[PDB]
């Protein structure tokens, strides 16, 4: 996540939407929601596992 | 949910041969998702490693496991991976298969009753089979464990064709055997989807997944108390519904 | 027992359907109800959860605008403009790189119905063993491999349901081996006029149209409906008549069949077996159906009667022209909610029995043919498009709006073959212009003096006559004033007499305007030859309209008038010109009990200040059609008047009335009020007239 | 609105080729001491 | 003159080039020509022949790359049907990658270098992202040392640098040069180059990037 706003503090929602070829923690009825704060004019890094 | 703690690794830092960046110093603790450590060599005869503290300062559940990887700088398509958990055996995920091919089981054991409720949501159009059994053997294993029953009559029959007398097969995970509760020489009335099967002709297996229902029976010499008689009854009439009339739909 | 209460939709009204077990909603044309269209009862007494492609509960019932899907990828090219959705009747152009070859359409733009109006945009090189398949508007491709013996996979995005081929492989000839998918939506239904060109398309072969047969060959048709509890109409009454007539229109091509009729609601039963040997004619087999009664005391196993069909085709060594003999299936099931076993594996082991994809060399694809058709709202897609057959350059799965659509299909299918000689047919094909849709639409352009132009509109009655609003033409009008475009082409023609109505007059009282009989004919002395871009319209109560309704003929023409005005709203519709094309514009005509509530309001009319009797120049034979009532639909024009009104029934169009005037001047701001109202002729009080004077032509006038 | 932005109504950028607008133009424009000049559109793609 | 639109590419991709044709006054004409496509040992694997008539000059065509092919360098060689003694040709390279995020520029403050100098060689390190934001990370550098067919490698000389808001600075003495080589007399090295290499990684562990600058 690349965030350059000068003088701001982001607090984001992430979600990584399923898919049936792949298995993850992310079902049908239950999926994937993360939430993370960015300091301004920086990056985060969030890893996600597949199969 | 996990972070380092800093004075672990700045001690780390403070040694020989580790080198940590400057910049990784002023990341407070909220935000260290990623950690990169740079070694001046590695032998090639014994093993000199290193270990830190891990602390939590979130409750989540289902926890992803981690990830460690090493490489040398040139060469980057030559490098090694590892995982972790701790209520996990050697961090792989679970899934269930022989070789070829197969799908996963990150899911739950089962789903959860009145008579109406049976009587409607029993004629799904999804559903395939409605089976009476009594289960005549257990099996358990390492990857998954087995059971083996005998089919009393074909209630409701879908794609696969039976008759009385045959055996079928079973299979489930490790952590639903609490969940089922099974004793030998029980009888169990069943209803599951289609999606299930497993393997193929004619070898087919049943899988217990979160959709398949199985309920308890009891001996037909107790259907005269008042146990499970209202159910007794109850069963009796929907066997005799759908074999007389059917379903409404 | 089921709340009963609340169940209100906005913006459009709501029916209940089987004895309060079910509810449909509806909206007006140009929107659709979210998430689901007829929710049921259960016995539990709690209404159904809403069931959306992700079941996705709302807590309101309220229909939303018509969206056209958006295109996903395209290979080598670009297209103007984009946006994240396109309203209806926006365009879209394709333009590709340089050194290639662009097929297909270059302008594409979405209709009402919800679908891009033309074919595929596919831009080819030209390098390859077999060309390319292009990308459907709204799908995702995967392969790029154009040599022989490899394949190719499609599939779509979210919300959206397919129809048609998964994969596709490039056989030896050169063409691929399926059909073209394009996956659909919930809310989009078909027409009776291209459900009947595709199946009459695909049924037979051109040269006209006949059906070819090797020799000593035969065809065996077999037609499976089902039971269940899904209708509940008497004893199976409405597809009595559609399977008449598809008897009809098959024995009409000179074939000799063999029929077999079966039907299913939880044990097969049969009534005519193909082995008989009385069932090789039409009479015997008609008389067989017309005794079909009713037995259910529900369920439905499509698995047994599927079987059931299979042990009737089976042969106990094989006779002679086994080898030369073709199976049709036509299967009218409007649930396939199969409970009891999956359908594929018998139609697998069916098309094992005749040697059919046990071969390399020689395939022998065509002598298998499954057509099915579905009925309602609670039709399942997937489960549908998994049963019937796929072939190339042809389609196979139709899916309907109501049962009446059914009859309206089987009708218009045997009125196609008939001559030119009827009332108010279209037949569009697939390449047609905007004249071939509406044939019958005449204009006339008048420079009348102290004024500038003058353009009306008018309908051809016949060879000879020809009706325009009496407005646009006088007594005083001469031979330079009349000029006539028909055929679609500007060349005149020599006329002979002008006809008035006698009380027609436009004479102190504060009112200048007296727009009673509005009525002009035009009398010629020449026979037209009826082709294909013109074609003459239809009137009430004459033989002609009742053999046109599927009636009797002891209807009487109050009876007539009755069924075509009941006192409830009725849909109607004006053939607008816009943009110098011509487009149909939906309105609502109002001849019950609320024409007073539409008249009500007619003295906000410039003019009307000393109207002293609100009908002394609002004649009763006024309609009153448009407005707020009960939704705000566009009025007419008083610059535009002149043209015909047409009620749409039966897949047939019938003239009403002549458009007179409107309340307000609104529409030459098109660059609508609520009193904005329409007031037109009613053509049956002006029947003595037309009586008295069209004793001459003999169109069956009665 | 009413509610808090969640994760069901929001397009995502799909286009990243590597080379596009392959076109051929022509100029003939009326002249203006020898100079002819062409205004052309174009819609960019979604790469950052 | 040939004209490619891209430099590198991938198996299951398109190649698109252009020709263009002219006179000894450089001026548009119209003659036959003929293409052909050489593979990196040498053998052709198709040959085409046009002819440029009507078009003011110019030759668009295509090829489509197979998925199971060869890698490394391939050739379009073009000529005039009338004169087959004389060819034109172009270069092009077939290799599977993934793009990269930001650029890397190595460069030293003096083009030559006077072996009579006590400050060895100096040479500074620029990333940059595309879009025009700057880069935070770390280097690692390496010099060499190129004759004629034929390079060494100094394994005394390798340095690791913070790169910070785009700027690192290397130096290279002369006793590491003179102990790399069994050369004392310093007079002896007139006649060989020197070239650098680099390597950025990012502080997110994300991207690498190999910048080298030789001769
Ligand atoms: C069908 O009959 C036999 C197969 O038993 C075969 O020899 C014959 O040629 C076939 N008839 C055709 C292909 O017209
Ligand atoms: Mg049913």
């Amino acid at each position: 996540l690349y965030n350059y706003r000068q003088n701001q503090e982001l607090k984001v929602r992430v979600e990584l939407l399923h898919n049936p070829a792949f298995c993850s923690l992310a079902t049908t009825k239950r999926r994937h929601q993360q939430t993370v704060t960015i300091p301004p004019k920086s990056s985060l890094s969030v890893p996600y596992v597949i199969v | 949910g996990f972070a380092p703690d800093t004075d672990d690794l700045k001690q780390l830092a403070n040694g020989v041969d580790r080198y940590i960046s400057k910049y990784e110093l002023d990341k407070a603790f909220s935000d260290r998702n990623t950690l990169i450590i740079y070694l001046d060599k590695v032998s090639h005869s014994e093993d000199d490693c290193l270990a830190f503290k891990v602390h939590q300062y979130f409750n989540v559940e289902l926890i992803q496991p981690g990830a460690v990887k090493v490489y040398a700088y040139y060469n980057l398509e030559e490098s090694c991976t590892r995982f972790y958990h701790p209520e996990k055996e050697d961090g792989k995920l679970n899934k269930l298969c022989r070789d070829e091919l197969c799908r996963c089981a990150e899911e739950n054991c089962f789903i959860q009753v009145t008579l109406e409720e049976r009587l409607d949501k029993a004629c799904e159009p999804g559903v395939d089979y409605v089976y009476k059994t009594r289960l005549v053997k257990v099996q358990l294993s390492n990857d998954f464990d087995e059971y083996i029953m005998a089919i009393e009559q074909t209630i409701k029959s879908g794609s696969d064709e039976v008759q009385v007398g045959q055996q079928r097969t079973f299979i489930s995970p490790i952590k639903c055997r609490e969940a089922l509760k099974l004793e030998e020489k029980k009888h169990y009335l069943m209803w599951g989807l289609s999606s299930d099967f497993w393997g193929e002709k004619p070898n087919l297996s049943y899988i217990i997944g979160k959709d398949t229902w199985v309920e308890h029976w009891p001996e037909e010499d107790e259907c005269q108390d008042e146990e499970n008689q209202k159910q007794c009854q109850d069963l009796g009439a929907f066997t005799e519904s759908m074999v007389v009339f059917g379903c409404p739909n | 027992s089921c709340s009963l209460e609340g169940v209100e939709i906005k913006g459009g009204s709501f029916r209940l359907l089987q004895e309060g077990q079910a509810l449909e909603y509806v909206c007006p044309s140009g929107f659709y109800p979210y998430p689901v269209q007829t929710r049921t009862c259960r016995s539990t007494g709690s209404w159904s959860t809403l069931k959306t492609q992700d079941q996705k509960t709302v807590r309101k019932a309220e229909c939303r605008a018509i969206h056209c899907p958006r295109p996903h990828d395209f290979e080598n090219g670009e297209y103007w403009p984009r946006s994240p959705y396109y309203n209806v009747s926006d365009e879209i152009s394709f333009h590709c790189y340089d050194g290639y070859t662009l097929r297909g359409s270059a302008n594409r733009t979405c209709q009402v119905n919800g679908r891009w109006s033309g074919q595929t945009a596919i831009c080819d090189n030209g390098a390859g063993y077999c060309s390319n398949p292009g990308i459907p508007i709204g799908t995702r491709k995967v392969g790029s491999q154009y040599r022989l013996e490899d394949s190719v996979t499609y599939h779509c995005s979210r919300g959206l349901t397919l129809r048609g081929s998964q994969r596709r492989t490039c056989q030896e000839g050169g063409s691929w081996s399926g059909t073209e998918p394009s996956c659909q939506d919930s809310f989009m239904y078909d027409t009776p006029q291209e459900v009947a060109e595709a199946f009459l398309s695909s049924l037979t072969e051109t040269i006209k149209r006949k059906i070819v047969l090797d020799p000593s060959g035969s065809m065996n048709i077999y037609l499976v409906l089902d039971g269940s509890d899904s209708i509940g109409a008497s004893n199976f009454t409405g597809a009595k008549k559609c399977l008449v007539n598809l008897i009809e229109k098959v024995a009409s091509y000179g074939v000799k069949p063999r029929y077999g009729l079966v039907t299913y609601a939880t044990y097969p039963k049969i009534w005519v077996k193909v082995s008989e040997a009385d069932s090789s004619n039409a009479d015997w087999v008609t008389k067989q159906l017309n005794e079909i009664n009713y037995e259910d005391h529900s369920g439905t196993n499509t698995k047994k009667a599927l079987q059931a069909v299979y042990s009737m085709m089976s042969w106990p060594v094989p006779p002679e022209g086994w080898n030369r003999t073709r199976h049709v299936i036509i299967l009218m099931t409007d649930g396939l909610h199969n409970m009891g076993g999956d359908p594929i594996t018998v139609i697998d082991e069916i098309r094992d029995l005749l040697y059919i994809g046990k071969d390399r060399k020689n395939p022998r694809e065509d002598y298998l043919d499954v057509y099915v058709f579905g009925v309602g709202p609670l039709v399942n897609q997937v489960n549908i498009n998994a049963l019937a057959s796929k072939k190339d350059n042809e389609q196979h799965v139709f899916k309907v709006k109501d049962m009446e659509n059914l009859e309206d299909v089987f009708y218009q299918m045997i009125d196609e073959s008939q001559s030119l000689s009827l009332c108010g047919m279209v037949w569009e094909h697939r390449k047609g212009t905007d004249y071939h849709k509406q044939p019958w639409q005449a204009k006339i352009s008048v420079i009348r003096p102290s004024k500038g132009h003058e353009s009306c509109m008018g309908a051809v009655v016949s060879e000879y006559f020809v009706l325009t609003a009496a407005h646009c033409f006088t007594v005083d009008d001469k031979e330079h004033s009349i000029k006539v475009s028909v055929g679609g082409e500007k060349r005149d023609l020599e006329i002979e007499v002008v006809l008035f109505h006698p009380n027609y007059n436009i004479n102190e009282a504060g009112i200048p305007e007296f727009y009673d009989y509005d009525v002009a004919l035009i009398k010629l002395k020449n026979k037209l030859k009826y082709g294909q871009t013109i074609r003459p319209i239809c009137l009430p109560c004459t033989e002609g309209t009742t053999r046109a309704l599927r009636l009797p003929p002891t209807t009487t023409c109050q009876q007539q008038k009755e069924e075509l005005l009941p006192a409830q709203d009725i849909k109607a519709l004006f053939v607008s010109e816009e943009e110098k094309k011509l487009t149909r514009k939906e309105v609502y005509i109002k001849n019950g009990d609320k024409k007073g509530s539409c008249e009500r309001d007619a003295q906000y009319a410039p003019g009307y200040d000393k109207v002293k009797d609100i009908s002394e120049v609002v004649t009763p034979r006024f309609l009153c059609t448009g407005g707020v009532s009960p939704y705000a639909d566009p009025n007419t024009c008083r610059g535009d008047s002149g043209g015909p009104l047409i009620v749409h029934k039966r897949s047939r169009f019938i003239q009403v009335g002549v458009i007179s005037w409107g309340v307000v001047d609104v529409c030459k701001n098109q660059k609508v009020p609520a009193h904005a109202r329409d007031f037109h002729i009613n053509l049956f009080q002006v029947l003595p007239w037309l009586k008295e004077k069209l004793q001459d032509e003999d169109l069956g006038f009665l | 609105d009413e509610d808090i932005i969640a994760e069901e109504n929001i397009v995502s950028r799909s286009e990243f080729p590597e080379s596009w607008l392959w076109n051929v133009e022509d100029l003939k424009e009326p002249p203006k001491n020898g100079i002819s000049t062409k205004l052309m559109n174009i819609f960019l793609k979604d790469s950052i | 003159f040939i004209q490619t639109d891209k430099t590198i590419y991938t198996p299951g991709s398109t190649v698109l080039y252009r020709i263009f044709t002219v006179n000894h006054k450089l001026l548009p004409v119209g003659r036959t020509v003929m293409v052909n496509i050489e593979n990196p040992e040498g053998i052709p694997v198709k040959q085409d022949s046009l002819s440029s008539q009507n078009q003011l000059g110019v030759l668009p065509l295509s090829w489509d790359i197979p998925e199971l092919v060869n890698m490394g360098q391939w050739k379009i060689r073009a000529y005039y049907e009338n004169s087959p003694q004389q060819v034109f040709s172009t270069e092009f390279e077939v290799k599977e990658y993934v793009l990269p995020s930001f650029e890397v520029i190595v460069e030293p403050t003096e083009k030559f270098y006077y072996i009579y100098n006590e400050k060895g060689l100096e040479v500074t390190i620029t990333a940059r992202f595309l879009y025009g934001k700057k880069v935070e990370g770390t280097a690692f550098v390496i010099f060499g040392i190129q004759d004629g067919e034929q390079r060494i490698s100094l394994p005394e000389s390798l340095k690791r640098i913070p790169i910070e808001d785009g700027s690192g600075e290397v130096v290279l003495s002369r006793k590491v040069l003179l102990d790399g080589v069994q050369n004392p007399r310093a007079e002896d090295l007139v006649g060989k180059s020197l070239y650098v290499s680099a390597t950025v990684i990012l502080h997110s562990g994300s991207d690498m990037v190999q910048a080298e600058r030789s001769g």
